[PDB]
């Protein structure tokens, strides 16, 4: 049917919040072709907004996260003890 | 006929991952569903996500991973135990059941390992035949040499024994443990190319012929 | 390194790649000819080198030339065991021509015999390629070449131009062989497997790449003519192919 | 498999460049994961460093040297210039070079000694004498690339053959590229220095499942005996008194397994050992008033290992003889040359700027040579000007009491080792050599001019260890003989797997004995293969036999006699009985017991420390070498685009044989 889709969707919406962008991004795969090809459901209104605000939310996640992985990456051997107390594994040879 | 290829690529991407598993990382060398699934969509992540970090040496923290396998585990978790895409349903299952095949290659013996499976089928699709296929293709690119005559033979045997149950049920209309005619097909196939099939190739390779 | 590796799987694995991606992954029943096929090739290349490891077990490995006789002997009968076990696959497919058509299927022809054919072919040549080359393509990715003792250093590109040549020749002979089995033309039955005679034993004088590498590419462009107008093609129908 | 016999010839007899770590810096050597891999070219004079540093058209080299090349100043121009040199196999000389060599420092054992900016500064960091005159500290350097030291000649013979064959260059041209190259692999896990290294294995070992420990301290076991057996479950009364004899055990070298160190090690415990045994034998030594205690210290090239354990131990009062009951120490140097049969006394001048202390040691040095005036074939002598003491194991006790001590050695300025702390400090550094027509039985009963040389020096030291320790009756009897000398040697620096090491080791330690000599590392197996001959070695020549039962001798508690806190109990191998293996095993009753060296830096925690030796070895994985040819990358880029060619060209006449085979194809 589709009043248990947007009633659906706003669970993958409202569970995104917890820490969980992936949620979101299978929010954009998945309920895209539902949204802005054919007009055809009275509540289409809602479904073509929790799928773009999605999109908004699923964005703040790549700029913060591509960021810190970068500086993670540069400034772990600058640096001392404490890069290595939040290393999940320390490559070898290299310091 | 189409219900037999979509059983073919579940049971190809699993031995795929861990086959690719087996020869790079070199490490293998509700209260009943949801717990028993916590400990595998979370502490299996854990590991397997960990090991294989190790064996590019690179250099990930800890605020990524938790979030990583926090973003692994809980959309796997939300997508089996409740509604979810189809294609991201099978998905899971696929990678669940690699997660649950390599436990059961590292932490067995040589030839005890072969014990269990032996009397499994001796007294023999569902998660556990996706789990002891994958464990005979592992099994298979672990012991001996450098082979890979024995551990993609063993992939074409798994392959016509689920081809035969498949076929097997179109008279009779019943539930088949559909496990013991593929590892017979394995067990048979593994001792018959590792031993006596190998040296045959080798001697051919040797002088560079070609049949 | 990774160069010689990716281009010597490109050879080895260009045209079956290129056939099984374009022309059987598509239908979901030939996927199941192409597995079947694999296994009875298995089954084949198991039954040969039993009497090998007979022969050799009971000759007790003493004298130098008499294993290169038993070696020439074995590659004759996994040769002569292959041609036989196609023929059974050939049998196997004709039980189950008459089952699933016209029995179990109201329209007579879900897949017709000329492409059981050419499956059947595609599925030994993949299994045999893949037996083939790929313990030689886990070398390419080391760093070294072959000829720190005196050998040639085209040795992975020589093996991977051999692999599609065989690859191609079972192609070809399998629907030459099927189609030599429906007319009960047996002559050309002879030629089929003694051409797969003729493309083993010219790996015999493999070191020297100038006689055991053209010919075979010569079997297999004849062979492939030979392929061509078995099926039904012609110059009549190239020719009036270009619209 | 049957393809990389023909593409890979493996490098068997090697020893590899192994980093170690310190407090602050980090040594050795280290390649890629993975391997280094270089094109072969030799050196034998020096415009073949110009093909590799500026002239060569493959420029990642690895090059081949013979060891008589391998100098502080190639290696300069080699580390100079890194991105062209990727390797370096380093080939054994078997005639040694005559001016000498040793990679250790001018001055070893530097900041760990007595002498600083507080108590010594005129003698601090050895400003009057230089001891290692030849030293040229290359062994404690930093280098990017493998180098690995090649110890047959055949390998060698094989990878100029492939050079000869290969990588010429035909009428000023360039070379063929089918080119033979080479590849080292010592990748090491260990980083910066020990406090990165041991923090770094602390957190995997805590807060990770599967631990990765990339470091190891360098550790082992010191091996002490007493003259009179004590009681070792207590300490000792105030009023008791011993007799301290003190030798380093071990050695190193620049490459990693590889430590012969028979002039710096093996002849100074040798002839400890004849003076034990010598010592043992006098009939009046039961009623001696004070005691004697042998001591052999494991770890004295790291900073002194085993010697600040033992001071560290001895006055926490872990350790059953106290700091204040050693009454005189003589220290056992290097001993082996002696080149006007002299043997110099080294002692400590500042400390004796206290009286009695220097009425103590001129009182010992006269005990000294009135002991030393009954043998004519050792000159006692002393240095003629108040120099400093040689690093020795005595530096680590005069930092906490001020013991009367006093240093044997067979010089008076720089050393007479011209290969301290080096692969040419074997057998033939002090003169063991053997005639060829005896067979390796009778080589070691074989008594050569070394044996007879450093026999008359135990002979010296036990009558002076018999003076010290209050004997002054029986002072003649005390005589080391030169059939254990010759043993001894032959078996530390000839074949370590004798018919004399098999009958006083036990049946579990057979394997420590390989068919060479033994090498003489400090390694991070905690007892090494030294450490065990030398406690076996010493139990057979103090100890007596008694009739045991195995049962009996593996618990001696229940018996009436035979105590066990005094003594210590072994059942080790016999000899043979003719014409069978009849090995006829028997208990040893001695008191050759050890005690953990590991160096108070690593109980205490402290892995950034300036007094107590912060040394690590890294932890590695797959050492190996190896040989092969390579190709050109015109080959790579052409075999890359056939096979772009053949797959593309292959998708397209499938594809438009497949959509028009509607019409190829008519029936
Ligand atoms: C851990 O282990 C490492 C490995 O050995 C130790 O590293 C060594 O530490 C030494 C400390 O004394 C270093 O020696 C010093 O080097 C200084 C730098 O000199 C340069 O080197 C060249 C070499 O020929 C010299 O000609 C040039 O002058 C360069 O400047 C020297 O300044 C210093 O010598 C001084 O001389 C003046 C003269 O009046 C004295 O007043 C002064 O007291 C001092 O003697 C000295 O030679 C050594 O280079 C270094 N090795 C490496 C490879 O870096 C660590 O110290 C160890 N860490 C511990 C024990 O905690
Ligand atoms: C279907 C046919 C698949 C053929 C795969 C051939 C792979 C090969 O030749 O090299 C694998 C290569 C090399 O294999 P290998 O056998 O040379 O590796 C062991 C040898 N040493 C230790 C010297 C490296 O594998 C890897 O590099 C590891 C990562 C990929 C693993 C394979 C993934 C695909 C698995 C099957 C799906
Ligand atoms: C080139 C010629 C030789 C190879 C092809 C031989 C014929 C194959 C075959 O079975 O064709 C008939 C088949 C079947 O033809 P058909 O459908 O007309 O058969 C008759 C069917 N009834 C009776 C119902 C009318 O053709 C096909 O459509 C299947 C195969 C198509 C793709 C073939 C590609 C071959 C490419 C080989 C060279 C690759 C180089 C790289
Ligand atoms: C290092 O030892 C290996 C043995 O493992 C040697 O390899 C053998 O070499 C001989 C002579 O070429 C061959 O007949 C054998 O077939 C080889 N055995 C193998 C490859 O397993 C190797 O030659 C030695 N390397 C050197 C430099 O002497
Ligand atoms: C060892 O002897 C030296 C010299 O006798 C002692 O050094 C003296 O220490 C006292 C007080 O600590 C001061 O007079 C000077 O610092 C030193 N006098 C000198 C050098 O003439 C040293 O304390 C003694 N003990 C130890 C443990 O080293
Ligand atoms: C020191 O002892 C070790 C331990 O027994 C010896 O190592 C063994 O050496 C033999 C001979 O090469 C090998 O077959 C064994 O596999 C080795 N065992 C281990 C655990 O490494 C070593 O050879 C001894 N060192 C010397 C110089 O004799
Ligand atoms: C040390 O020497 C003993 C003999 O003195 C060696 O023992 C022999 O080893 C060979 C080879 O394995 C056996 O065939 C003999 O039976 C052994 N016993 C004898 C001759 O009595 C031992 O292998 C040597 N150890 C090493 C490491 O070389
Ligand atoms: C130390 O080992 C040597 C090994 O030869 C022992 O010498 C032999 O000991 C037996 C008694 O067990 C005597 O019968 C032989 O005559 C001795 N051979 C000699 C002296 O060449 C020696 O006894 C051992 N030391 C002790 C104290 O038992
Ligand atoms: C061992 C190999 C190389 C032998 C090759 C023999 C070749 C050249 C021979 C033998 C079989 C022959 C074919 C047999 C039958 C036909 C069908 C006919 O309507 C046209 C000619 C054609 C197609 C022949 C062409 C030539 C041919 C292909
Ligand atoms: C390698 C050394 C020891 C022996 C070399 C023997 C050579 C000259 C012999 C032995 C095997 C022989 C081959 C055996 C079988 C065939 C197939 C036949 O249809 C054509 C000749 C051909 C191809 C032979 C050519 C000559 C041959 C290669
Ligand atoms: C060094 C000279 C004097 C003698 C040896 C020449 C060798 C290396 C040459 C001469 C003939 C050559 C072959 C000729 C034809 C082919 C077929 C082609 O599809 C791949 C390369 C291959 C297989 C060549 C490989 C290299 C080759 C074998
Ligand atoms: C028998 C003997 O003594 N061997 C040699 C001797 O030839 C040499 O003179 C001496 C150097 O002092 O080294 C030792
Ligand atoms: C080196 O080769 C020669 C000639 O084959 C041989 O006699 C010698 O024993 C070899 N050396 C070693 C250490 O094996
Ligand atoms: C010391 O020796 C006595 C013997 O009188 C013994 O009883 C005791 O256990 C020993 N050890 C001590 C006191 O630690
Ligand atoms: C000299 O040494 C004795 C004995 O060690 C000690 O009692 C005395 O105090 C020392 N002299 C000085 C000035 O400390
Ligand atoms: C030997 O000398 C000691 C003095 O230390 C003396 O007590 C003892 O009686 C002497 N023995 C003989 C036999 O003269
Ligand atoms: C020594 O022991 C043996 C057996 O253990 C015994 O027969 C013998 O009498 C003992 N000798 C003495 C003197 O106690």
């Amino acid at each position: 049917s589709n009043e248990e889709k947007l009633n659906l969707c706003r669970k993958y919406y409202l569970g995104g919040f917890a820490f969980l962008p992936f949620l979101w991004l299978v929010n954009i795969f998945w309920f895209f072709r539902e949204a802005f090809l054919v007009p055809a459901y009275t509540e289409q209104s809602q479904i073509k907004g929790y799928v773009w605000r999605s999109a908004v939310g699923f964005l703040f996640w790549v700029i913060v996260l591509t960021s810190w992985i970068t500086i993670f990456q540069i400034y772990r051997p600058r640096w001392g003890a404490l890069g290595d107390y939040l290393s999940f594994t320390i490559p070898l040879g290299t310091p | 006929a189409k219900h037999v290829i979509m059983l073919f690529v579940p049971v190809t991407l699993c031995m795929i991952v861990v086959v690719a598993t087996i020869k790079s990382v070199r490490f293998y060398t509700h209260g009943w569903l949801i717990m028993s699934s916590l400990m595998l969509l979370f502490l299996f992540t854990y590991i397997y996500l960990g090991e294989v970090l190790k064996t590019y040496n690179v250099a990930m923290d800890y605020p990524t991973l938790l979030l990583t396998v926090w973003n692994f585990g809980a959309v796997g978790m939300v997508c089996i135990h409740w509604k979810g895409p189809l294609v991201l349903q099978q998905a899971y299952l696929i990678m669940i059941s690699a997660l649950m095949a390599l436990v059961f290659i590292k932490y067995l013996p040589e030839w005890s390992a072969w014990v269990i499976l032996g009397a499994i089928s001796v007294y023999d699709l569902g998660l556990g035949d996706f789990i002891f296929y994958s464990v005979l293709v592992g099994k298979a690119a672990a012991t001996g040499s450098g082979d890979w005559n024995t551990t993609l033979a063993c992939f074409v045997a798994i392959l016509i024994g689920l081809c035969l149950t498949l076929l097997l049920l179109a008279v009779f209309k019943k539930a088949l443990p559909a496990l013991p005619i593929s590892i017979t097909f394995g067990l048979i196939f593994y001792f018959s190319t590792d031993n006596l099939v190998r040296p045959f190739m080798d001697t051919l390779a040797s002088h560079q012929l070609y049949i | 390194g990774a160069a010689v590796f990716f281009g010597c799987t490109f050879v080895a694995f260009g045209p079956a790649f290129a056939l099984f991606l374009i022309t059987v992954a598509g239908d979901p029943l030939r996927v199941i000819i192409l597995v079947a096929g694999a296994f009875f090739w298995l089954v084949s290349l198991l039954l040969a080198s039993v009497v090998w490891f007979i022969l050799v077990h009971v000759t007790d490995r003493s004298d130098a030339r008499l294993q290169y006789g038993l070696l020439i002997f074995g590659a004759a009968v996994s040769v002569l065991l292959q041609e036989v076990f196609r023929f059974a696959y050939y049998k196997l497919l004709k039980k189950a021509d008459e089952g699933l058509a016209s029995l179990s299927e109201d329209g007579r022809s879900p897949i017709s015999i000329r492409q059981m054919a050419y499956v059947s072919g595609l599925s030994f040549g993949i299994i045999s390629g893949v037996f083939s080359v790929i313990n030689i393509l886990a070398d390419a990715l080391g760093p070294g070449v072959v000829g720190i003792h005196g050998d040639s250093p085209y040795y992975f590109l020589t093996s991977a131009f051999l692999t599609a040549a065989i690859i191609l020749l079972h192609t070809f002979w399998g629907v030459v062989f099927f189609d030599a089995c429906e007319r009960r033309r047996y002559w050309a039955l002879g030629l089929v497997v003694g051409s797969h005679l003729l493309t083993s034993g010219l790996t015999f004088l493999n070191p020297w790449y100038e006689a055991s590498l053209l010919p075979i590419y010569a079997v297999t462009v004849s062979m492939g003519l030979w392929a061509f107008i078995t099926a039904g093609g012609s110059l009549r129908s190239i020719q009036r192919s270009l619209l | 498999n049957s393809v990389e016999r023909k593409i890979y010839i493996p490098l068997n007899k090697t020893a590899p460049c192994v980093r170690l770590l310190n407090a602050t810096h980090q040594i050795g050597c280290q390649s890629s994961i993975s391997g280094d891999t270089g094109v072969i070219h030799v050196v034998e004079k020096e415009e073949d460093l110009q093909w590799v540093l500026t002239d060569g058209p493959n420029p990642p080299y690895m090059v081949l040297l013979e060891s008589k090349h391998f100098t502080r100043d190639l290696m300069e121009k080699l580390k100079g210039r890194t991105s062209r040199i990727a390797g370096l196999a380093v080939s054994l000389t078997k005639p040694s070079p005559a001016s000498g060599f040793s990679p250790s420092v001018q001055c070893p054992n530097d900041g760990f000694g007595v002498y600083s900016n507080s108590y010594g500064p005129e003698f601090a960091h050895c400003r009057e004498i230089q001891w290692n005159s030849l030293g040229n500290g290359l062994a404690y350097e930093d280098f990017s690339f493998p180098i690995f030291l090649l110890e047959d000649e055949n390998e060698t013979k094989v990878i100029k053959q492939c050079y000869q064959d290969h990588n010429l260059s035909q009428n000023g041209s360039a070379p063929t590229f089918p080119l033979c190259a080479m590849q080292l692999f010592s990748h090491m896990h260990a980083v910066i220095s020990t406090a990165t290294c041991m923090r770094r294995s602390s957190i995997q070992s805590t807060f990770s499942i599967n631990p990765e420990i990339v470091c190891d301290p360098l550790s082992d076991y010191n091996v002490w005996s007493m003259l009179k057996p004590i009681n070792t479950t207590g300490t000792l009364k105030p009023d008791d008194r011993v007799v301290v004899a003190a030798t380093r055990l071990d050695s190193r070298s620049f490459f990693w397994n590889v430590a012969p160190g028979a002039e710096s090690a093996v002849a100074s415990f040798v002839t400890q050992l004849a003076a034990a045994e010598a010592l043992q034998k006098a009939p009046d030594v039961t009623t001696l008033p004070r005691n004697v205690m042998f001591v052999f210290f494991q770890g004295e090239t790291f900073d002194y290992i085993g010697s600040s354990r033992m001071v560290y131990d001895m006055e926490k009062g872990k350790f059953p003889v106290q700091l204040e009951n050693v009454d005189s120490f003589v220290e056992l140097g290097q001993v082996a040359l002696r080149t006007s049969l002299e043997l110099w006394m080294h002692t400590d001048p500042v400390s004796q700027k206290n009286e009695s202390v220097r009425n103590q040691v001129e009182d010992l040095l006269a005990t000294l040579e009135k002991s030393g005036a009954g043998v004519p074939a050792v000159i006692l002598r002393r240095p003629n000007q108040s120099q400093p003491l040689p690093p020795s194991s005595l530096q680590r006790f005069l930092r906490a009491r001020n013991i009367s001590g006093v240093v044997l050695a067979d010089h008076s300025g720089a050393f007479h080792n011209k290969y301290y702390q080096s692969i040419y400090d074997t057998a033939e550094n002090i003169n063991v050599s053997y005639p060829e027509w005896l067979s390796p039985e009778e080589d070691l009963n074989f008594v050569t001019d070394t044996a007879k040389a450093l026999a008359d020096v135990a002979t010296v030291l036990g009558r002076a260890l018999y003076e010290l320790a209050g004997g002054t009756n029986f002072s003649d009897t005390v005589q080391a003989d030169p059939q254990t000398v010759t043993r001894l040697l032959y078996g530390f620096l000839i074949k370590a797997n004798n018919s004399w090491f098999q009958s006083i080791l036990r049946q579990d330690l057979r394997s420590y004995l390989g068919d060479g000599p033994l090498q003489h590392y400090i390694a991070v197996s905690s007892p090494t293969n030294t450490t065990y001959v030398v406690q076996y070695a010493l139990a057979n020549l103090t100890g007596t036999v008694v009739n045991l039962t195995r049962e009996q001798c593996q618990d001696p508690s229940k018996v009436p006699s035979e105590n066990k806190d005094l003594y210590e109990y072994s059942w080790v191998q016999g000899p043979l009985h003719s014409n069978e293996t009849d090995r006829l095993p028997r208990c040893v009753r001695s008191t050759a017991r050890l005690a953990r060296a590991l160096s108070p830096a690593f109980e205490l925690s402290q892995w950034s420390s300036t007094e107590y030796s912060t040394w690590t070895e890294s932890r590695w994985k797959d050492i190996r070498a190896r040989i092969f040819l390579i190709a050109s990358k015109e080959l790579e880029l052409i075999t890359l685009t056939v096979g772009f060619g053949i797959l593309i060209f292959s998708l397209i006449v499938t594809y438009c044989i497949n959509a028009k085979a509607d019409v190829l194809f008519i029936a």
